[PDB]
């Protein structure tokens, strides 16, 4: 089941922000519900597959293409190349959208609405849902925060120890050799005290 | 020799003679005197020298020669 | 998320060049001691 609100504004609107809810389940084809809202009042309607199928077949389009459309104008899918407009008439209660090129506007659909007698309720229900999904993504950027933290300190540290490890494994070797070629001498003189002890005796 | 040749081992191959590596008589030039050889210098010898791998007579092989440097 | 793996892969390649250099320190090691230093123990066989 998915859910899909998109701030608007109708033309008749130029100063008011509508918002666009769409729900459906997973496939925006299968048929949705959607409301109308302006903060005063809201409106509902309905579309099913068949419409889309019909509205697709006189696009002379492949359904499905159309359908991708359909994301980018009501689920705000739209990209920078795309100007969608949208307009409605609360008196008469009839939705239609349309697509801008050619310096010129394309009806994409148009569907039936109608006044909710409960304007305040479905916006309760909106928001707060609305409200979830804002702490929710609250909660995740904590937690990417404190992570991010954690491995800021673990590359510095690993860091300045990997290089001091070189530096003391440069330093290693002359230890080591001026260790021994003073043991070297020493066995050197044990050599040459019972050498000169064998030539003696 | 500076560098070997199948004749450095035919007079490897020949131990007649004792085969020397470059740098020491250009440590003798440059110390301006003969340093006395030992196996810091060579590749291989005849086993005389070899007795005289005390610095005199008595010892044969390696796992030994170093002058206390690095 | 695009920082802190970064920090990540960058953390992985040193404990990989760490583990090199350790190597190499291990190389090193081994050449003079274990069985190097029989330079003196026939030192020790010409003491006999």
């Amino acid at each position: 089941m998915e859910r899909k609100i998109s701030r608007i504004h109708l033309v008749s609107e130029p100063s008011i922000t509508h918002f666009l809810q769409v729900s459906w389940e997973k496939t925006l084809e299968s048929g949705f519900v959607i409301t109308l809202t302006d903060g005063h009042s809201a409106w509902t309607g309905t579309v099913s597959e068949s419409e889309i199928s019909q509205e697709a077949d006189d696009m002379a389009m492949e359904k499905g293409k159309y359908v991708g459309e359909l994301r980018k104008a009501l689920l705000s899918g739209a990209g920078p190349a795309d100007v969608y407009t949208f307009n409605f008439s609360k008196e008469s209660c009839y939705f239609f959208f349309e697509k801008n090129l050619k310096d010129v506007s394309f009806r994409l659909g148009s569907f039936n609405l109608e006044k909710v007698e409960n304007p305040a309720e479905v916006i309760r229900e909106l928001i707060c849902y609305c409200l979830d999904t804002i702490a929710e993504n609250q909660a995740k950027n904590e937690h990417l925060q404190k992570e991010n933290e954690r491995l800021l300190r673990d590359w510095n540290d690993v860091q300045g120890r990997f290089e001091k490890c070189v530096s003391a494994k440069e330093a290693l070797e002359t230890d080591l050799y001026k260790r021994f070629i003073l043991v070297l001498n020493e066995k050197k003189t044990k050599i040459r005290s019972l050498h000169n002890k064998l030539l003696n005796a | 020799a500076g560098s070997e040749n199948i004749r450095v081992k035919n007079i490897i191959l020949s131990n007649k003679h004792d085969v020397v590596k470059p740098a020491w008589l250009l440590e003798c030039f440059k110390t301006k005197s003969f340093v006395p050889w030992q196996p810091r210098f060579m590749i291989h010898m005849c086993p005389s020298t070899k007795e005289h791998f005390a610095r005199e007579y008595d010892c044969y092989g390696d796992s030994y020669f170093i002058d206390t440097d690095l």
